[PDB]
């Protein structure tokens, strides 16, 4: 996605 | 001329070249003047690429050398595996030194802050993971130690709904859970944060239901698996 | 160091789709001189693709874009100047392969199917420098690719089977360097349609390799389809 | 896509 993928989340 | 450079680092990102991107918005970032969230939003996305592909790397072949039952064989993956973490610590370090010089020190607004702190305690992380026996308990505190600054100031002047601190939230119960392996704490901190949210959705914007909520769901996911 | 190890290493890359270090083994195990064994070849077959895949596909974003702007100068210089460098990558890709290809692989095979194997490869990789090429230039890049894709294709006729998979992978490749790098379609329709129907006829000279096969005549009517309306 | 994909075929 967009705003979720530069948030950078943990895998 | 900055125009110039993020002009490149789009074109770059569109043609998938993240290696160029990140050299761009190296630049541009080193210039000296506070990132727009534009920016701000192509240095992540080009250092979450070329940060990601070595990291996926260095699972496969981590987890071949560890699986081995042949001495030669084993030396030779031992050998990549270090090769590749090498290139693995020069990408970290670019970074945290772009955090520690300007991204930090520049950040104006807190919902800046706290993203640039988190990204530290993100990027120390990475190198926790692959860190001899020897550095890895000070590399862990690095880590530990961004993340909980980052708590404090989102705590202090964002919303609970703010993605940014939802995903702060997020990627520090993880840290607990896998690097420090506390999972009552990982546990604790993403109940509070999934709790403090729910208890005030009147706080979402029409802009941002969507990417909150998305989070909180992850937030969940963990917890249950956590659970089990 | 050892052919062995070399072929190891590329094998690691390959898991860890690191397909430059891949290309970067597979290319000096070609160099010591000695014929590819099939799982070779095809190591070495695998890392180029990616490798040069990855600078086309960069340079079809790039010079769609440098098209299809036509406000502001100094955006499409820059874009040109993009589009430069790439292909610049890219030439040497091609130009790296063609080279193993003329010194080693082409004179060192053996059998037929590895000849013409290599030979379509040479026809692809001056397909794809063509695509790339200059006015000037360019009338004798897609000669160099036709007389190779042409030679494979004679050796083919004579030596192989009309259903192997290499023999069809390399109609279906000269069919589409006919419609699309010499605008013949006439001549690409009838390569085409007779691959297929030779492949038709002879349907009992298949296999374990059939699946393949016939998805490749799939492919290949699949073309005709598209071509023909 | 193991087989298909080494014979590199045109797009």
């Amino acid at each position: 996605q967009g705003x979720x993928d530069x948030l950078d989340l943990a895998x | 001329d900055k125009n110039e450079l993020v002009q490149k680092a789009k074109l770059a990102e569109q043609a998938e070249r993240y290696d160029d991107m990140a050299a761009c918005m190296k630049s541009v970032t080193e210039q000296g003047a506070e990132l727009s969230n534009e920016e701000r939003n192509l240095l992540s996305v080009a250092y979450k690429n070329v940060v990601g592909a070595r990291r996926s790397s260095w699972r496969v072949v981590s987890s071949i050398e560890q699986k081995t039952e042949a001495e030669k064989k084993q030396q030779m993956a031992r050998e990549y595996r270090e090769k590749i973490e090498t290139e693995l610590r020069d990408i970290c370090n670019d970074v945290l030194s772009l955090l520690e010089k300007f991204l930090i020190p520049n950040a104006s607004q807190a919902e800046s802050k706290v993203f640039y702190l988190k990204m530290k305690g993100d990027y120390y992380r990475y190198l926790a993971e692959v860190a001899a026996g020897d550095d890895k308990k000070g590399i862990v505190d690095q880590s530990q130690q961004a993340y909980q600054e980052a708590f404090e100031i989102s705590k202090k002047e964002m919303q609970p709904t703010h993605p940014i601190r939802l995903g702060l939230a997020l990627n520090f119960s993880v840290f607990y859970y896998e690097i420090l392996n506390s999972p009552e704490k990982a546990c604790s901190l993403a109940k509070t944060a999934f709790d403090e949210a729910i208890a005030e959705l009147d706080t979402l914007s029409e802009e941002s239901y969507k990417d909150s909520t998305l989070i909180m769901q992850l937030l969940r996911d963990n917890l249950t698996l956590w659970t089990s």
